[PDB]
């Protein structure tokens, strides 16, 4: 997936503070310093970090950062709602002769009890049979924070063809929703006992399940 | 203080070309190396390319090479990114970024990014109306005293689709999803409707579908299953 | 070939609690540079003096070329030679101005175009960042190139500053065909910085040729 290694998500109370890791390769990370973006939502990425601890110009002294080896950590203290954005570690690749980046972490700071995803799965209607057509609709709704993945099941096993998810997206009350489709043909559909849409938040699962019959 | 803007993005046809343009302002053009680097809706950065300082270094991401080529030109202090043979991967918002010092070579381990991007959108998709599929409640699963029913909009290309329920009348306990975008260029969305589930035999529910670039507006009743 | 620095031998910024100020103006804009002159003076037996005119930006017009022993002063006595090098105005005895080596036979050593040097630089082992200096000299003193590199850092990452310095050590280092040597970036401890006894480093008049030597600096952190 990605070069860098980071986690996908971190989140804590307004005041609390925060780390997020970054680990590579002795190509990477354990030859060359590292630097650090941040993110706001659906602004432009500016640098937060360079030389693995340095802090351009109107950056404040909440932000450090910290070499370990063969990783490196970006370290957030005295947390405030303007932090929340998506957070990427970069360096140079003498392997790949290219600049890498982490695959970002989206920090949320908290403003209300974590929340579970709520999930409803729907089958094909008949409409989209007869029209020899199959789709899979699972809906996910009322998440906090907002950071889900989705897997599929056919019967038992995994299925990875035909999936569609939405990136996750705010509500009007803070909480997130999420869509994943599923295409199948009809034969497919018949053929399978039952299908599965399973969210995992926080490390929790969530899971509905249709069948044909 | 140093200003950088880009230029030249647009919708493009797969297979067709596009050149990206960055004017730079606000420090010696020519004495420092430049950057592009790209982020596709939803996903992280991604390094495309760089030039140095006196142009005789261009490298280049492997997603890119030999499609992508870099060039500059120190009279009009622009940047450029020309992009060949574009593929529906290649749709994202690309940076420009500026070597924080003069006379760089390889290792950069940090970039800066200034501008807020330009957008290209590699798609094959024409204006196309939804098709609208009913979410219809279980059958047996009263689950409750409550049941989920809603619309499933599907296929339809550009954006927007306005949803609403009983021509506005049931506003209560919907929720509409945003959509999501295909791998065939085309977009899906779904509207759901939680309603007391005693009421289903009595109540009839429809959703009303708008679609103004397709000239599609469809009033689709949904109903239950067996 | 030198070798490399043991631990605890580089000097350490932190036990130096004079002004780096005296350490940075020594590699800030203000160099000697001359083209093609002869020495017309000697103090000495070995140095040489040289009638330098910058007085439109600089203010020196005299300048004493100090050497290592008398066999280098008597080899560009009568010679035609480029100068370059670091000036030390504190004193020496001979306005006026002196320097150490930094002096280079005029006829046959340049180049139709200037030749870029790759600085590759560490800061804590990891590599920080990697430019170019410029000379158009194909043999060049490891002192113009010292200075070079030097005074990139001064202006790009702050090597000196007035009270300190952000790096703790550096030495930069010289490579050339599997030879190497290097020169402590770090002022001695102590409350004063004795300029001409620094600069002195530079007296043997040590030469690179420019097609291969290799430049790397390395500096820690507090």
């Amino acid at each position: 997936q990605s070069v860098l290694t980071q986690p996908p998500s971190v989140s804590a109370a307004p005041g609390q503070k925060v780390t997020i890791s970054c680990s590579g390769n002795s190509s990477n990370i354990g030859q060359n310093h590292v630097s650090w973006y941040q993110q706001v939502p659906g602004k432009a990425p500016k640098v937060l970090i360079y030389d693995t601890k340095e802090r351009p110009s109107g950056i404040p002294d909440r932000f450090s950062g910290s070499r370990s080896g063969t990783s490196v950590t970006l370290g957030i203290t005295g947390l405030q709602t303007g932090d929340e954005a998506d957070y990427y570690c970069g360096t140079w690749d003498s392997r790949l002769s290219a600049v890498v980046f982490g695959g970002g972490t989206k920090l949320t700071v908290l403003g209300q009890p974590k929340a579970a995803p709520s999930v409803t799965l729907f089958p094909p209607s008949s409409e989209e049979l007869q029209a020899n057509k199959a789709t899979l609709v699972c809906l996910i709704s009322d998440f906090y924070p907002g950071a889900v993945t989705v897997a599929w099941k056919a019967d038992s096993s995994p299925v990875k063809a035909g999936v569609e998810t939405t990136t996750p997206s705010k509500q009007s009350n803070n909480k997130y929703a999420a869509s994943s489709y599923l295409s199948l043909t009809p034969e497919q559909w018949k053929s399978h006992r039952s299908y599965s849409c399973q969210v995992t938040h926080e490390g929790s699962t969530v899971e509905k399940t249709v069948a044909p019959t | 203080e140093v200003q950088l803007v880009e230029s030249g993005g647009g919708v493009v046809q797969p297979g067709k070309s596009l050149r990206l343009s960055c004017a730079a302002s606000g420090f010696t053009f020519s004495n420092y190396g430049m950057h592009w680097v790209r982020q596709a809706p939803g996903k992280g950065l991604e390094w495309v390319a760089v030039i140095s300082y006196d142009g005789s270094d261009k490298f280049y991401a492997d997603s890119v090479k030999g499609r992508f080529t870099v060039s500059r030109d120190t009279s009009k202090n622009t940047l450029f990114l020309q992009m060949n043979s574009l593929i529906p991967e290649d749709t994202a918002v690309y940076y420009c970024a500026k070597d924080p010092y003069p006379s760089q070579r390889a290792p950069w381990n940090w970039v800066d990014p200034r501008g807020q991007g330009t957008l290209v959108t590699v798609s094959s998709a024409s204006t196309k109306g939804p098709s609208v599929f009913p979410l219809a409640p279980s059958s047996k699963s009263t689950s409750g005293g409550t049941a989920a029913l809603g619309c499933l909009v599907k296929d339809y290309f550009p954006e927007p689709v306005t949803v609403s329920w009983n021509s506005g009348a049931l506003t209560s306990g919907v929720h509409t999803f945003p959509a999501v975008l295909q791998s065939s260029g085309l977009y899906s969305l779904s509207s759901v409707v939680t309603v007391p589930s005693s009421s289903l035999g009595t109540q009839t529910y429809i959703c009303n579908v708008n679609h103004k670039p397709s000239n599609t507006k469809v009033d689709k009743r949904v109903e239950p299953k067996s | 070939s030198q070798p490399d620095p043991k631990p605890d031998e580089l000097h350490k910024s932190s036990k130096f609690t004079g002004l780096m100020e005296n350490m940075k103006v020594l590699y800030d804009d203000n160099h000697v540079s001359a083209i093609n002159v002869k020495s017309i003076d000697q103090f000495r037996y070995f140095d040489l003096i040289y009638s330098i005119k910058d007085t439109k930006l600089g203010n020196y017009d005299n300048v004493r070329v100090e050497f290592k022993n008398k066999d280098l002063a008597d080899k560009y006595k009568d010679k035609y030679v480029d100068v370059f090098g670091a000036n030390a105005y504190y004193q020496c005895a001979f306005r006026k101005t002196c320097m150490y080596g930094g002096v280079t036979e005029h006829n046959g050593n340049q180049l139709d175009k200037y030749r870029s040097i790759t600085v590759r630089v560490f800061e804590d082992g990891k590599n920080l960042l990697s430019f170019d200096v410029q000379t158009n000299k194909k043999k060049v003193t490891a002192q113009e190139l010292d200075y070079l590199t030097r005074h990139y850092l001064v202006k790009n990452k702050k090597l000196y500053e007035f009270n300190n310095s952000p790096y703790e050590t550096g030495y930069i280092k010289f490579i050339e065909n599997e030879n190497s040597f290097w020169y402590d970036m770090m002022p001695a401890p102590g409350d004063k910085f004795d300029q001409s006894k620094y600069l002195m480093m530079y007296n043997d008049n040590k030469m690179v040729d420019s097609k291969d030597v290799k430049i790397e600096v390395y500096l820690t952190t507090k």
